[PDB]
């Protein structure tokens, strides 16, 4: 605290953000979301145009979000050492807590299976239920995944080593690669012969294997973000948080797939 | 029993298991009684001598020990107060031949009894329903939400097994007196136990919320002798 | 009958944590690949001496007073822990602990066999059994740490002791090993139990899954204060997880499916740990190598039982005894002998070496499908 | 500005209406909302 | 245009916690008058004032308990004592997501609205608090009330959850220069510690009542026992929930109450080590244990046994902190200003309320006291006399520092006096009507329960005159607020020693061990420019 | 916005902390693309210059009110928190010393004084 | 003499200019031997530094006691005051008749209950 | 884990180098905080200490907190039995001849 | 002699631990001799004459 | 100029003197829709919030 003109730039590495007014329009939206879809379910509205709005908005509300985000770390110039850290914390206590809503629904199922009630005959995938077969496109999900948990390696090695061309590509393919995941897997929901009612099975099965969707299409958000802010150099060679908050998150929905297919399709 | 106006304790027991139950509190009661007049003295003390005092001692900050004694002694209670818990727990069952089984379904906002034995070979099984008495048509000295129109019978001295069950909603079987609360799935059956010791006449009440009649579902059960409940049968 | 496997449980629980909890204080003592590798060696190898004549004589007297034998044995361990001030007493301390961890192990689980007939609960049952093992070496360390730091030394030992107490009371208000019963007719012997193959298979794979982890913590960097606390937590996390998934899945999964996806997983997790430099790069490893070991255990162990069942007599004890020999032959060839690997060639080099004989045993593991019947 | 009326959100002297006003209709609402409730559901359903 | 951008979009800490203050005040008189409501139709046998509507009043009880166990306590003890307090006392400027704390106050609002169109807009959700699911299908409360209560339980869970985030990850790397993570005071490692416990209790809430959701309106048969499902399974992922949630309302208020044993008696904290310890030990067990909740669905006979163990292992660690308080009581000083008053009911009664709860956790008594007002008044003593109790005084505490303005001290002392006696005379006669057998959830009685009923009925009236002079005295300590410092020596937080003089004394003012209480009378906007230092 | 720095010493705000750009068909470096408060580490810690300092009070020797112990600080206060002359004997006891007044620790003793920089 | 004698009535009214002198002048009237101060500045001395003035007064006086009593029983007879109002308008059903409670009386009696304590169930 | 002849050597040793008057009263103030009494050789040293730091009202306070700090009246009176060549020569007065 | 006082404040606590636990004590071995057995033994007494009437 | 516009929109986003959300010359287009949908969606569901208080369906 003795160099010469100090006192003209902060004394402490921490970020005093200004005043934004997306908090606020956040809530108003999902106001909106909640009450449309509580009464649009029992009468009282009609036409379907009012909740695709309020889904909307929220998601324009978290995009713009994100501009700020990235236009204070990539042209302000405020992230230092602490507050990547902090990023970093963040991250990991969310991931967390998404690991925690699988744990119920796994509980869910081991509840029912073990135990089977009387009114069901007693039998795991039950009598006029003809499961899917493992040993079909449910391989090449568990296949897919894991060459895509390889590719973005190849991407985070080929940016410490200043290499522009071989880490568009590995990109790219993650990108092509999480895509036909999604593809396989909404053509395995048009070939069943089991919908969301017919069953306690029917019912567990399409709710732990659908949210595992909705978290997929995200990693198809971030892997086009993370291309497209690569095309246009704002990725140093050793500032890249967007990068590594990425990885984290495919790794995990591998380790939890990887739990959905013996679990589910496997075992019954 | 029935309920008493200034009531302080429990009912009248007049099964095995309400009396050990009683004995099991009255049991804890002495060690919380010695826990809470201790603490009390500690505060009448601390009030009495160390208010507005001149001296502040301030280097009385560490302990050990106290620190040890404050940490085993509540584990020694606990376990003496552990001990009792499981023998009542694992000693007071039906280990026995039960003797009578009753067959009690919770429809929506009144009961149904059926007695599994005394069949006949086409089917011709004792059932019956109970309802509550309105207050509008009581007659002189009925309870009111308590007095139904018809009440279980059951001889004294015999081993009763219940069947719990459920039609609609998540509805409990409640006997104070008797030491008897079970809950009533939809989907599930739950049993209990009871031995009467003395005659008489023994109210209850619905535990579990089930919607806007939850407080018009009354229980009553008799203790007649053997001969009338064989008259009784003969009838039904 | 759930009462007993609690007791198993308790025993299994308070075995591993008498035997985990000393990590905190070793330090002290010793103030490193050749000092403490004999403190290793030691429990192991009087275990692995002392577990086929416990399988003997369970024939001859039964189960329960081998259990409280163990029992005994291991509060005279606790207190022999309390009064220790020399390195050379330690020793002898550990070794008086490996009779009762065999005894309780291998009577513990032949009784478990006993009981439950039936081969999916048989296989659940274990499960839970085993869990105790990964239990026990989670709450070990901190717990003798805490204390070490705030009461004192001498501390953990008599708490631990109270703790066996307990247990024994519990032993003694339920089992009542007041009489001595005879087995209704003798098992064969162990040269004939050697002689059957698909056995010698299921207890080699137990025996090869121990290798990575057994080599592993002698040589590890942490012989600050803090780090011995967390040392060995995720490996007992993951070892608990995956007793209790697959001690369920395993029946409907099929059991050498699962033997050959653990054993290729610790193949895997072997392969990639000497890729790290830090310290922390040891964290992610462990959690899989771990979990890979559970499958081996809860898929290999019950079917041991069901081969005794299938093509011999149903006398149990020696079996489980030659399991829990395979258990320990990692343990007490470990330290005496990777060091001088070491020197000869290299540790990531050994490591390696481990990892592929671990992939490479795995298709064995095939032939445990459908053993012809008796 | 920085003083001891300064970090609150409503202005509390040197104002056309008394304080008094607003500080009491904040609590009469808070402690009437759950009487309007009571009457629109009891009016209804046929009780008065 | 600048009162927008300070008070809408907001980014300071200090400035959101007055707002979870206006907004607490307001949904705490709500669920008062709603209580009220439930206490002068439980006056006398018969239909009083609901003419006939037994709807109506379950509605009255579920919107009194999510009210206030949602909107007031959590509010109040981790918004405006959380948010204001910790950056102050672990010495950093602002907390380290501000963004999310704007989020997670301004998503309370949109909450209360659904809350209340949840009960108007047809005859309501009487489900009671627990949204038990055979009860809470499309065959008993048929319409928009359930669902839109089910989705305030969601942006409430989206609140916790982002706060908890803020408050984990702003106490980890924004400490001054010379704090390791072991000199903290107390209040910022009590409220780590129900951080934690938001973050690994909320999901199985939200996959509970999603569930439930699924199963009202997409007839998908989770828990309908016609299709394979079992209702037991929701109590399970409710309750699990249920017991962290507990505990949340309690450990933020215990270091509250430290800091005032130590401050009014002039004497450190008794084994802060130990206390620390404590709080650790009472998180981790509450995960363990949460089917004490449920001993008569028909469980076995050894999942009692481990869960009656498990229960009372719970008062080992709560004894250490009730003979630490006593211990740093013992030797030092007192001086009877009004938040030691509530400091020292809260010793008391809060260790008569628990100590009911060791009655409770046994499978064998538990068959005569479940679904029983012994429950009801085992829970409002370390609930309403237990948490309310320490907001009080934590208000009382640290108002001054925060506005500025000083309050009247003889009207505190009347409310306190009103709201003991009121609270003392409201639920104890529960604990007769219990155990002589009166079930829970009855707007008519049978005509025995009658006197204790009526007694219980006189101390309301009580609490509400309290909240009022509690009202008066908010308004007196607003207008005038500044010429109250010189009627009494209750503003004053530490008088002369016996040997200091009085000269010497107004020189050197302000005693304290955190940076609490050596700010300027209302805190700067941005407190800290030049790192604090600590040795 | 104007003249790149290329030292501490020359950063007179921030003003001087733009710096060049990379080159078409590279990964750019922290060297060719760094603003705000993040260059200025970077530029601090390229010749041993740790800007934001974590180094804890003095707990060498106790403060006379001839001879005392002196806080630097940009300000007209800082506080200060003893905790004794062994550095952990002393209770925590918080001190804000002032341009015109001297804290003095009401346990041990210690005489604060502030440095204006 | 009129200066120091009798400081107990006047301190706490005097300005804070007309405080500072007297402390400036018993701080150079001290450092003269001790026995040669009048028995007046040895009171006026312990007074004006161990006495009961500014921060050394007591927080609740006599006069706040009576104060805080008798506005606890103020506040106690009005809710006495509304709870009997709400009292005598409610709706008595026609069980709670002291003739249909010794009614019940009989039944039980015939029916033995509570062998024990008691049964009654006449509260008028 | 200190003894009475070290107690009363150290505090004779910080009393006998006070330089104010907010020294004298702190040192003062953390004498009586023990659970020994200090020894009729302390507060000699602290009466001297009081004396050249020219205050008053401190000697006079130090003997009535002597009467708080002991347990009975006997030993307050054989205090001031041994304590009373160092008044008579210094001139202090005990409260309860002033009568303040 | 009268001016050597080391030890007080140990006392005080030895003094208030061995009267706030004889108190309890007291106030504990009332409940169980005073408010519970005799209770058992009338519910016994009525037991015991219930029974000679059937007998009779 | 080339792609590396980065050291040019660096000396933009400092000394702007507007908020960082409304700087640019192309966030009109993300901001006059946002705001403007969005007070019609808060004022349709409070509409339909109290059209269904009166019981009024469709
Ligand atoms: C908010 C306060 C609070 C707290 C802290 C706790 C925690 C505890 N609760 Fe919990 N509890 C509730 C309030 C609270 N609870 C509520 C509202 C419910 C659900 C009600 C409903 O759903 O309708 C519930 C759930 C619930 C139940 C289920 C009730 C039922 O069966 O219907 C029971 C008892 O079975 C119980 C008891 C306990 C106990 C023993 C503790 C223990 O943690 C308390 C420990 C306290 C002490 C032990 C005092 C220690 C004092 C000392 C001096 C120590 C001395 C040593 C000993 C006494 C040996 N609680
Ligand atoms: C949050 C805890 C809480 C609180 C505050 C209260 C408040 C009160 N409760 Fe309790 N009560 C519960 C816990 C609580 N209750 C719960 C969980 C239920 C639902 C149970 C179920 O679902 O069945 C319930 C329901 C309930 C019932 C209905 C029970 C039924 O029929 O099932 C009854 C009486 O019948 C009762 C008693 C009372 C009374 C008389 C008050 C009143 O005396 C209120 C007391 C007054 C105060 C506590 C003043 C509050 C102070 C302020 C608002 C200021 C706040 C201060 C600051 C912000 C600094 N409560
Ligand atoms: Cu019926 Cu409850
Ligand atoms: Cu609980
Ligand atoms: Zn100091």
């Amino acid at each position: 605290m003795r160099i010469q003109n100090r006192e003209n730039l902060q004394l402490f590495p921490f970020h005093l953000v200004t005043n934004s007014p997306w908090p606020l329009t956040t809530s108003l939206a999902l106001m909106s979301l909640a009450l449309t879809l509580g009464l649009t379910m029992h009468g009282y509205i009609g036409n379907h145009l009012w909740l695709f709005l309020a889904i909307s908005l929220v998601l324009s509300s978290i995009f713009l979000w994100v501009r700020d985000v990235v236009i204070e770390g990539t042209y302000l110039g405020d992230h230092t050492i602490a507050v990547r850290k902090g990023l970093n914390i963040g991250f990991m206590l969310f991931v967390l807590s998404e690991i925690l809503i699988f744990a119920a629904l796994f509980w869910s199922y081991f509840h029912s299976a073990m135990g089977p009630t009387i009114e069901i005959g007693c039998q795991w995938p039950p009598v006029g239920i003809t499961s899917i077969k493992p040993t079909e496109l449910p391989l090449l999900n568990t296949i897919i995944l894991l060459a895509s948990g390889a590719t973005v390696t190849w991407a985070h090695h080929s940016i410490l080593y200043k290499d522009r061309q071989g880490t568009l590509v590995g990109l790219f393919i993650t990108t092509l690669l999480i895509i036909l995941f999604v593809g396989c897997q909404v053509l395995e929901y048009t070939w069943a012969t089991f919908t969301i009612a017919d069953s306690v099975f029917g019912s567990i099965f399409y709710a732990g294997t659908g949210l595992h969707f909705i978290h997929m299409v995200m990693l198809i958000v971030m892997l086009a973000i993370c291309y497209a802010r690569m095309y246009f150099y704002h990725f140093t060679s050793n500032h890249h948080l967007g990068l590594e908050t990425t990885i984290l998150y495919l790794h995990v929905l591998d380790i939890i797939w990887l739990f959905l297919y013996i679990v589910f399709y496997w075992w019954g | 029993d029935v309920p008493t106006p200034w009531g302080i304790f429990f009912q009248d027991s007049a099964t095995p298991n309400m009396e050990g139950i009683i004995e099991l509190h009255n049991n804890i009661m002495f060690y919380l009684v010695l826990i809470l007049t201790f603490v009390s003295y500690i505060l009448y003390t601390i009030i009495y001598n160390y208010s507005n005092a001149t001296i502040v001692h301030k280097y009385m900050n560490h302990g050990q020990l106290i620190e040890i004694v404050w940490t085993t002694l509540p584990a020694v209670i606990l376990l003496i107060i552990a001990f009792p818990s499981f023998i009542l727990l694992y000693l007071c069952d039906e280990v026995i031949s039960p003797a009578m089984t009753i067959k009690a379904i919770g429809l929506q906002w009144y009961w149904k009894y059926e007695y599994s034995d005394f069949i006949n070979d086409d089917g011709e099984i004792v059932e019956f329903e109970s309802y509550v008495i309105p207050e509008e048509l009581l007659e002189d000295g009925q309870l009111r939400l308590l007095d139904v129109d018809a009440s279980v019978v059951v001889p004294v001295d015999t081993h009763i097994r219940f069947i719990v069950s459920s039609a609609d909603v998540i509805h409990d079987f409640c006997v104070p007196a008797l030491g008897v609360k079970v809950d009533a799935s939809p989907g599930r059956l739950n049993q209990t136990s009871a031995l009467i010791q003395r005659e008489g006449v023994y109210y209850g009440q619905c535990s579990e919320l089930c919607g806007v009649m939850h407080s018009a579902m009354p229980i009553k059960i008799e203790a007649v002798s053997l001969y009338e409940f064989i008259n009784w049968l003969d009838e039904q | 009958r759930k009462l007993i496997l609690f007791i198993v449980f308790l025993a299994l629980l308070l075995d591993n944590m008498l035997l985990t909890v000393v990590v905190p204080i070793i330090p002290s003592y010793l103030y490193e690949n050749v000092q403490v590798g004999l403190l290793f060696a030691s429990k192991a190898t009087v275990q692995l001496i002392t577990n086929p004549f416990i399988g003997l004589l369970t024939n001859r007297i039964g189960y329960p007073i081998p259990i409280f034998a163990g029992f005994c044995i291991m509060f005279v361990s606790t207190i022999m822990f309390a009064f220790s001030s020399s390195y050379a007493f330690l020793l002898i301390a550990r070794s008086l602990q490996g009779i009762g961890s065999s005894c309780s192990s291998v009577a513990g689980m032949g009784m478990l066999a006993s009981v439950y007939t039936d081969d999916e609960e048989r296989g659940n049952v274990m499960g839970i059994a085993l869990g105790g093992l990964a239990m026990g070496v989670l709450v070990g360390p901190p717990f003798g740490s805490v204390l070490y730091e705030f009461v004192g030394k001498t501390a953990p030992f008599l708490v631990l002791a109270a703790l066996v107490l307990l247990d024994g009371a519990i032993q003694l208000f339920v089992l009542q090993p007041s009489r001595v019963q005879p087995e209704s007719q003798k098992g064969t012997p162990l040269t004939t139990l050697l002689k059957d193959p698909y056995i010698l298979i299921a207890a080699g794979s137990i025996c090869f899954a121990n290798m990575g982890i057994a080599m592993l913590e002698p040589a590890l960097p942490i012989w600050r204060k803090w780090q011995l606390g967390v040392a060995f937590l995720p490996a007992s996390i993951s070892y608990l997880i995956g007793t209790n998934i697959f001690g369920i899945l395993a029946h409907k999964m099929g059991r050498w499916l699962c033997a050959l996806l653990g054993m290729i997983i610790v193949g895997v997790s072997i392969l990639c740990i000497p890729f790290a430099k830090n310290i922390y790069g040891l964290i992610a490893p462990n959690f899989g190598v771990g979990f890979a070991i559970g499958m081996v255990d809860s898929s290999m162990m019950p079917i041991m039982g069901y081969l005794v069942d299938l093509r011999h007599v149903s006398v149990y004890g020696s079996v489980y005894a030659i399991a829990d020999v395979a258990f320990c032959m990692g343990y007490a060839i470990g330290p005496s002998a990777g060091g001088a690997i070491a020197k000869a060639i290299g540790f990531p080099w050994l490591m390696t070496i481990i990892g592929i004989i671990d992939i490479l045993f795995a298709p064995l593991c095939f032939f445990l499908r459908s053993p012809p019947a008796k | 500005d920085v003083g001891p009326y300064s970090n609150l959100p409503f202005k509390v002297k040197n104002r056309r209406v008394p304080y008094a006003v607003p500080h009491f209709l904040f609590f009469a609402i808070g402690m009437g909302i759950p009487f309007f409730a009571c009457y629109v559901q009891l009016k209804r359903s046929g009780s008065i | 245009m600048n009162y927008i951008n300070r008070w809408l979009f907001s980014t300071n800490a200090k400035d959101i916690a007055v707002l979870y203050f206006i907004f607490a005040l307001f949904c705490g008189l709500l669920g008062s008058i709603m209580s009220l409501i439930l206490r002068l139709e439980l006056s006398a046998p018969g239909n009083q004032i609901l003419m006939g509507n037994h709807q109506l009043f379950n509605v009255v009880a579920t919107a009194h308990a999510v009210l206030m166990v949602f909107f007031l306590v959590m509010p109040a003890a981790i918004g405006f004592f959380g948010n204001y307090l910790l950056p102050l006392m672990i010495g950093a400027s602002d907390m380290s997501f501000a963004r999310l704390n704007n989020i997670s106050f301004w998503l309370l609002p949109p909450a209360l609205v659904s809350l209340l169109a949840s009960a108007l807009i047809e005859n309501g959700a009487g489900t009671g608090w627990t949204v038990y699911p055979p009860l809470a299908g499309v065959q008993s409360h048929s319409g928009p009330s359930v669902d839109l209560a089910i989705f305030a339980l969601h942006l409430t869970s989206i609140s916790s959850l982002l706060g908890a985030i803020n408050f984990i990850t702003t106490t980890l790397n924004m400490r001054t220069i010379g704090m390791t993570m072991s000199k903290l005071p107390l209040f910022v490692w009590a409220v780590v510690f129900t951080s934690i416990l938001l973050l690994l209790s909320l999901p199985v809430l939200s996959a509970g009542v999603t569930l439930l959701l699924l199963d009202r309106n997409f007839n998908t048969s989770f828990f309908e026992p016609a299709g394979g499902g079992d209702p037991i399974l929701y109590q399970h992922l409710f309750w699990f929930f249920g017991h962290p949630e507990v505990y949340i309302l309690i450990i933020p208020g215990f270091g509250i109450i430290s800091h005032i044993v130590s401050t009014y008696s002039k004497k450190p904290v008794f084994g802060a080590i130990g206390m620390v310890y404590a709080m650790g030990s009472i998180g981790f067990l509450g995960l363990l244990v949460w089917s004490h909740h449920m001993y008569t669905v028909g469980l076995d006979v050894d999942s009692r046994a481990y869960f009656t163990s498990a229960t009372m292992v719970i008062a080992v660690p709560t004894g250490i902190k009730i003979f630490s308080w006593l211990a740093t009581l013992y030797g030092g000083s007192i001086r009877y200003t009004t938040p030691m008053l509530y400091a020292f009911a809260f010793l008391f009664l809060f260790t008569v309320g628990g100590l009911s709860g060791v009655v409770l956790s046994n499978a064998s008594l538990d068959i005569a006291f479940h679904d029983t007002y012994y429950v009801i008044g085992h829970f409002h003593y370390v609930l309403s006399l237990g948490a309310v109790f320490s907001l009080f005084a934590g208000y009382y505490y640290w108002s001054p520092l925060i506005t500025g303005l000083y309050y009247n001290n003889n009207l505190a002392n009347i409310q306190f006096w009103l709201l003991f006696i009121g609270t003392n005379v409201t639920f104890f006669p529960m604990h007769f009507l219990g155990l002589n057998g009166m079930p829970r959830r009855i707007p008519d009685y049978p005509d025995a329960f009658a006197g204790w009923n009526a007694i219980s009925s006189f101390g309301s009236l009580i609490s509400i005159i309290s909240v009022i002079l509690f009202a008066y005295v908010i308004y007196d300590q607003l207008v005038n607020g500044l010429t109250n410092k010189q009627l009494s020596t209750n503003s004053l937080f530490k008088n002369p020693d016996f040997i200091e003089s009085n000269i010497i004394f107004n020189d050197n003012s302000i005693k304290s061990s955190s940076i609490d209480f050596l700010l300027t009378s209302p805190p700067l906007p941005h407190t800290f420019n030049t790192p604090a230092i600590q040795s | 916005q104007f003249k790149t720095a290329t030292s501490i010493a020359e950063v007179e705000g921030l003003e001087n902390l733009v710096g060049p750009g990379a080159k078409t068909g590279t990964v750019p470096t922290d060297l060719e693309q760094a603003t705000g408060l993040e260059r200025y580490e970077l530029l601090g810690k390229l010749e041993g210059i740790e800007v934001f300092d974590e180094t804890p009070l003095e707990a060498v020797r106790k403060g006379t009110m001839k001879d005392p112990i002196l806080i630097d600080s940009y300000d007209d206060y800082r506080y200060v928190g003893c905790t004794g002359v062994p550095a952990d004997s002393h209770n925590i006891e918080w001190l804000k010393p002032t341009t015109e007044k001297n804290a003095r620790c009401w346990e041990c003793g210690s005489v604060y004084k502030l440095n204006f920089l | 003499n009129a200066t120091v004698t009798n400081l107990e009535k006047r301190w706490e009214d005097l300005p804070e200019t007309d405080q500072k002198d007297i402390i400036s002048q018993l701080s150079e009237r001290q450092k003269l031997p001790w026995k040669d101060l009048t028995l007046s500045e040895k009171k006026a001395a312990w007074y004006i530094s161990f006495g009961e003035w500014g921060p050394r007064r007591p927080v609740h006086t006599k006069e706040d006691k009576l104060y805080i009593f008798w506005g606890t029983v103020i506040g106690i007879v009005i809710s006495a005051t509304i709870f009997g109002a709400f009292r005598y308008n409610r709706n008595v059903p026609k069980t709670m008749n002291r003739e249909w409670q010794a009614a019940s009386d009989e039944y039980l009696k015939s029916k033995n209950a509570e062998p024990f304590t008691g049964y009654s169930q006449i509260q008028s | 884990e200190e003894t009475y002849e070290e107690f009363s050597q150290r505090y004779e040793k910080e009393f006998d180098e006070a330089y104010d008057l907010f020294e004298v009263q702190r040192v003062l103030n953390n004498c009586f905080s023990y659970d020994i009494v200090p020894s009729p050789a302390v507060i000699g040293k602290a009466l001297n200490a009081c004396r050249r730091v020219n205050d008053y009202a401190t000697a006079v306070r130090v003997f009535e907190g002597l009467k708080h700090k002991v347990e009975t009246k006997e030993q307050y009176d054989a205090y001031l039995e041994e304590l009373k060549d160092v008044r008579e020569e210094l001139g202090i007065d005990l409260k309860e001849e002033l009568f303040p | 002699s009268l001016t050597r006082i080391q030890g007080s404040v140990k006392r005080r606590i030895l003094t208030d631990i061995s009267v706030g636990l004889t108190l309890g004590f007291g106030f504990a071995s009332y409940w169980w001799w005073g408010v519970h057995k005799p209770t058992v033994a009338h519910r016994e007494n009525y037991y015991i004459e219930l029974a000679k009437k059937k007998k009779a | 100029t080339a792609t590396e516009k980065i050291i040019e929109l660096q000396k933009f986003y400092q000394s702007t003197n507007k908020p960082i959300y409304a700087a640019h010359p192309r966030s009109k287009y993300y901001l006059i829709p946002y705001f403007g949908l969005l007070g019609v969606s808060v004022a349709a569901t409070l509409f339909y919030t109290g059209r269904a208080c009166f019981g009024i369906k469709d």
